[PDB]
């Protein structure tokens, strides 16, 4: 979670989403374990 | 409460002499032309005379 | 340690740590540098600390 | 001595301005090239103003 920061490393920040460093928004997170686990082995990112 | 593992690393960038650098390798020198230059480090734009 | 070709990128793109805090430089830079001198040093302290 | 008193003014002056190119007023260098080598420009932008 603390790679979507603007300007940051970790291959989630450089491979999957990149957030640019003039950003102007919000950041909004929550932990969802009940909705998410059975587990559920079909969320992908790029390595 | 739980055990973390810490490493701590220290370097000196006083960009004189040797011995920890990266992994690029040394490219041409052109001789009289604008160029970004880049010496064990230390790097500049200029003309290279 | 001395006289290497190190590759930080290795470090910092994995998911092992929780903690990757540089001070003088930016992680991003750490490729390009000669570094002429590194320590490390290791020990294990709690979550707090 | 007064014609040569304008020239020993005036050089002084000029010499005043050639060495204040090498304080860091604060910053983490005076060079301006080891700035941009060491730190991407969130925090570059820090030093360099």
């Amino acid at each position: 979670v603390r790679q979507i920061a603007p300007g940051q490393t970790g291959k989630i920040a450089d491979y999957n989403y990149k957030l640019p460093d003039d950003f102007t928004g919000c950041v909004i997170a929550w932990n969802s374990n009940n909705l998410d686990s059975k587990g559920n082995y079909n969320y992908l990112y790029r390595l | 409460y739980q055990p973390y593992r810490v490493v701590v690393l220290s370097f000196e960038l006083l960009h004189a002499p040797a011995t920890v650098c990266g992994p690029k390798k040394s490219t041409n020198l052109v001789k009289n032309k604008c160029v970004n230059f880049n010496f064990n480090g230390l790097t500049g734009t200029g003309v290279l005379t | 340690i001395s006289n290497c070709v190190a590759d930080y990128s290795v470090l910092y793109n994995s998911a092992s740590f929780s903690t990757f805090k540089c001070y003088g430089v930016s992680p991003t830079k750490l490729n390009d540098l000669c570094f002429t001198n590194v320590y490390a040093d290791s020990f294990v302290i709690r979550g707090d600390e | 001595g007064k014609l040569q008193d304008v020239v020993n003014q005036n050089a002084q002056a000029l010499n005043t301005l050639v060495k204040q190119l090498s304080s860091n007023f604060g910053a983490i260098s005076s060079v301006l090239n080891d700035i941009l080598s060491r730190l991407d420009p969130p925090e570059a932008e820090v030093q360099i103003d």
